[PDB]
RNA sequence: CACGGGAGACCGAUAGCGAACAAGUACUGCGAAGGAAAGAUGAAAAGAACUUUGAAAAGAGGGCUAAAAGACUUGAAACCGU
RNA sequence: GAGUAGGAGGGCGUGAUCGUUGCCUAGAAGUAUUGGGCGUGAGCCUAUAUGGAGCAGCGAUUAGUGCAGAUCUUGGUGGUAGUAGCAAAUAUUCAAAUGAGAACUUUGAAGACCGAAGUGGAGAAGGGUUCCAUGAGAACAGCAAUUGUUCAUGGGUUACUCGA
RNA sequence: AGGUUAGCAGCCUCUGGUCCAUAGAACAAUGUAGAUAAGGGAAGUCGGCAAAUUGGAUCCGUAACUUCGGGAUAAGGAUUGGCUCUGAGGAUCUCAGAACUGAAGCGGACAAAGGUAAUCCGA
RNA sequence: UAAGUCAGAAUCCAUGCUGGAAAGCAAUGUCUAAGUGUGAUGAUAAACGAAAAAAAAUAAAAAUUAAGUUCGAAAGGUAGAGCGGGGAAGAGCGAAAAAGCUUGACCUUAACUGCUAAUCGUAAUUCCAAAUUAUCAUCUACGUAAAUCUUUUGUAGACGACUUAACAUGGAACGGGUAUUGUAAGCAUGAGAGUAGAAUUUCCUACGAUCUGCUGAGAUUCAGCCCGUCUCCUUAGAUUUAU
């Protein structure tokens, strides 16, 4: 039998085998295109999901429905606290692919990194990197510098983020590879050594109005269903056995089953690479003005009244993206640059924004301030304290 | 480490404790929340649940339990014939107008 | 066929009458009628005194006896443990 | 110097009978063997261990005389497998007591059900001691049990007017 | 037996009986049973299978057809609580009025028909 | 088009992406108690120079047809000699699988000289090197780092697994915030269709659904919300790897 009537395949093969991942923070199995046009620079960066919110802006694009009209889109806030370097690493270019040379660690490393290599820090004596710091001769160092600028293709910097800043659970931080892209060799470890045992900001690497690339985890379902997984058309509701599975797992012949057909098993924490995610701000923990603008003069921080639900107030600096991004709040995320640069539209699209709702979000919120609130039902905090 | 006899008052919350559970199950599962919580405390394997505070478990019946219990933990010498542990822990009623000022303490002398 | 006698190039406990035995029995079927399984401790009970650990079964000591042969002669294979 | 169907000639191994030659409480038969050998092969001899009363050769006589099968008979055992499963009939919980041991026994304290078309009180048919009391090892009561419709021991069924 | 009720229905109770159905914990897929889905409304399917709608009582209103019995709850349209008063039916418990009051709800659970027009059989 | 060249597809291969127990590899943190500890027995699809570094070109060149080369090669001893051979430390260089090359305390050895070879009886592997590693036995060290179970989290979950915490930035309880419902109980010398009684004759009293105020109240809110806390519980035990 030719098949009845021809409809696309239900899943993306090049998405399977479906099972969970490894990879817990982002993985980047490929930093951008390299080039040395430019001075080196960092990258990709690590953040976390605090919540979403919608934002008004004005479109100036040109050719849209949109143009010259206020638009209300859908936006994730992404908290980026600082980032620590810790170490540089050289790759020397072999037959059998890329290898890691050598790695310079600093004399600083603080607690919470060296949290990494143990499951648990205050029931060890916490020896970690003794060695290092007893026997650290900076000369050896500036020698292993040389060596890499001598033998080394690639060059990235060992980087750490530091979750004390933030109000988790987790105070164990995260160690990555962000590999810098720039012209020389030599350039890329000058720059790598100027970064150890420093702060790197998300400014220093993402700009507004910027095109992004998120990598993580989705959100875990578990063991799922066919229906669900491959989303499958639902049998008969007559259906004996029950309608919730596939009807034929395969022809007589071949004698067996392909690895083509939907079957039951595991749906979430899978690795994702998103691309062309838009920067809709970059704003700095500093500013009580963060969530404001030109148009509304008034206090306002992104986090909503009562807090970004399942995850806190965000004191630290954010990115605030345009949609959503993968996984559940509180996931880690990478956040890389685009392998090319960008050069489409949307990437060029300037943004104008006009509204930044600070609205809680725990139910349906209508007030955008407690100063609002408070007004509302006549009760002055402020009155109260005096 | 000693171990001495000890006592201490506690909220349990059965609202929270025995959230979502089945209803047939709630009353039965508010009390095993209970006795874990005296062994999680107290030390002791040996629980004894007062009778007042089982019937004011079940004083709703079995779906719909008191939000709140303020209960005495009461660590005893096991003073019996057959002793196994040392130790017993009785858990005690306590009755409140308002569960909204209270904190877990050690009992206090009155 | 019944009660007796004696015998056999019979059979020898899945054989020989169905029944070596509380066998036309136990058991089944409304009923007419159906109908099995089941023999051997040792010469002699001498069938395991007593000590010990166990709530108890039982174990470990200790003993009977030519031998434990101990719910019982020999003790194969399949299967199972070391 | 091939060989199915088939036929012929020799031989191996098993009861019992008439002979003949013998072996065994100084250990027969049977049984186990990674002991030693004999036959091309049916099969044989020996050794060691176990066993504890009968055996064996040779010549003939006779046959219920050789099994891998027949969805073969009867009996005994595997793998599947500590798997399928133990989910209808709304429900249980606390303290004490008893016991080696208590979610499953007894008292009390709570919470629910049958809701007088009953999960109540009594009969006919059918059952036949299942009734009562005391006691209790195993088995049975598909978990459990200190409990029982189970086991052991004793005891219970009174009529002029009920029925035959 | 009581309460509700047309009711020996259902639902809840008192007398009397019972908690006996192996248990604990997690809470995935698939399943068994139970429900609810914005917009559309059988496009699903051999087929409206299944589900959904309807449902009591009082007042309105009620066709063709016909063996004049029927059809007939035809079809269809309304009302239903609470509270404060008023009038009528009887002996030496029913019925009707008016006013006020609520998120216009009120047979609030329980109980409880979906219709219509044709064709074929068999009275 | 035969050599030789350009253009050139939703194709192919890559790039990007998901796996990656490939019985693949690298960089790095800490630890491996005590010694470049010894003894005996063993195994390794293959030890007896199982010897050996130009690069490139095959229609090149001035010129060489074969690794059909070159180097090493003496007694599986002793005593001297010493051409020569091998190398500590440290300092140099060296990365495609860092294999090693230089220097160098020192360690060693060939000609030549003397002993020693014979009775291993006319053969029977010429049992010795190098790189690895097993087992048993023992001497010294009785330590060090880390993990797991009994906890914890819910970013995960059928169970394992996973993220994460470890005397408190944990868990409990509580305070505040945010949110859902929609104005709790109790009062009222306030309103309320209308009725009854007293009272005195333009009222009092009782009953009354409901309205109104106190009241945007009351209740609930992490068990997978947020912020915070004086308080309470967790400081123990067992196990595993290098041993
Ligand atoms: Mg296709
Ligand atoms: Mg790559
Ligand atoms: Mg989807
Ligand atoms: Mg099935
Ligand atoms: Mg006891
Ligand atoms: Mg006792
Ligand atoms: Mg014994
Ligand atoms: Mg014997
Ligand atoms: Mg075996
Ligand atoms: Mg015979
Ligand atoms: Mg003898
Ligand atoms: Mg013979
Ligand atoms: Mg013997
Ligand atoms: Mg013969
Ligand atoms: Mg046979
Ligand atoms: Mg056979
Ligand atoms: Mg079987
Ligand atoms: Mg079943
Ligand atoms: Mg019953
Ligand atoms: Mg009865
Ligand atoms: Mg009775
Ligand atoms: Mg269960
Ligand atoms: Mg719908
Ligand atoms: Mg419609
Ligand atoms: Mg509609
Ligand atoms: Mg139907
Ligand atoms: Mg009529
Ligand atoms: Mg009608
Ligand atoms: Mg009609
Ligand atoms: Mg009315
Ligand atoms: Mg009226
Ligand atoms: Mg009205
Ligand atoms: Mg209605
Ligand atoms: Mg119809
Ligand atoms: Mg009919
Ligand atoms: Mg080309
Ligand atoms: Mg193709
Ligand atoms: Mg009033
Ligand atoms: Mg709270
Ligand atoms: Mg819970
Ligand atoms: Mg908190």
């Amino acid at each position: 039998s030719h098949r009845k009537f021809e409809a696309p395949r239900h899943g993306s093969l090049g998405f399977r085998p479906r099972r969970r991942t490894r990879h817990h923070r982002g993985r980047c199995r490929s930093f951008p295109k390299d080039d040395p046009s430019k001075k080196p620079h960092l990258t990709a960066f690590t953040g976390f999901k605090a919540g979403m919110t919608h934002i008004l802006r004005e479109v100036d694009r040109s050719g849209s429905r949109h143009n010259k009209k206020e638009v209300v889109e859908a936006v994730t806030v992404i908290e980026c606290p600082p980032m620590t370097i810790v170490g540089v690493v050289g790759y020397i270019d072999t037959p059998r692919g890329l290898r890691a040379l050598t790695t310079v660690w600093a004399k600083t490393i603080d607690n919470n990194t060296k949290k990494r290599f143990y499951k648990n820090w205050a029931n060890s004596n916490k020896k970690a990197f003794t060695h290092h710091e007893k026997n650290f001769d900076q000369k050896a160092q500036d020698l292993l510098l040389k060596r890499i600028e001598k033998y080394c293709s690639v060059v990235r910097v060992i980087a750490h983020t530091n979750m004390s800043k933030l109000n988790l659970r987790q105070k164990k931080n995260h160690i990555l590879e962000i590999q810098v892209n720039g012209g020389k060799v030599a350039e890329k470890v000058a720059f790598a050594k100027s970064l150890l045992e420093k702060e790197v900001k998300v400014d220093s690497i993402f700009a507004e109005n910027e095109m992004l690339d998120v990598l993580g985890v989705t959100k875990g379902k578990g063991f799922a269903g066919v229906i669900k997984r491959f989303g499958v058309k639902h049998l008969q509701k007559k259906t004996h056995r029950g309608y919730r599975k596939v009807g034929c797992i395969g022809a007589w012949h071949p004698s067996r089953i392909r690895f083509t057909v939907p079957r039951a098993g595991q749906l979430g924490y899978h690795h994702r690479t998103e691309t062309n995610k838009k920067v809709y701000r970059v704003g700095k923990g500093d500013d009580a003005s963060n969530a404001s603008t030109a148009g509304d003069v008034t206090d306002k921080a992104i986090t909503p009244l009562g807090g970004f639900p399942h995850y806190g107030v965000v004191k630290n600096d954010f990115i605030m993206i345009k949609g959503c991004c993968v996984g559940p709040k509180k996931r880690v995320l990478t956040l890389r640059k685009s392998i090319i640069p960008q050069t489409h539209g949307a990437a060029k699209e300037i943004i104008n924004l006009k509204f930044i709702d600070t609205s809680s979000k725990i139910g349906h919120g209508r007030f955008q301030t407690v100063e609002e609130k408070d007004k509302f039902f006549g009760r002055d905090r402020t009155k109260k304290v005096e | 480490v000693k171990q001495e006899e000890k006592s201490i008052d506690t909220t349990v919350n059965l609202h929270k404790q025995c959230h979502k559970i089945s209803f047939k199950k709630k009353a039965p599962r508010a009390i095993r929340e209970i006795v874990a919580i005296a062994k999680k405390t107290m030390g002791t394997d040996d629980v004894r649940i007062d009778t007042e505070l089982n019937k004011f478990i079940w004083s709703n019946g079995i779906r719909n339990i008191p939000r709140r219990v303020r209960v005495r933990l009461c660590k005893r010498k096991n003073e019996e014939e057959g002793a196994q542990s040392q130790f017993y822990t009785l858990v005690q009623h306590l009755q409140v107008d308002s569960y909204h000022g209270l904190l877990t303490e050690k009992t206090k002398a009155e």
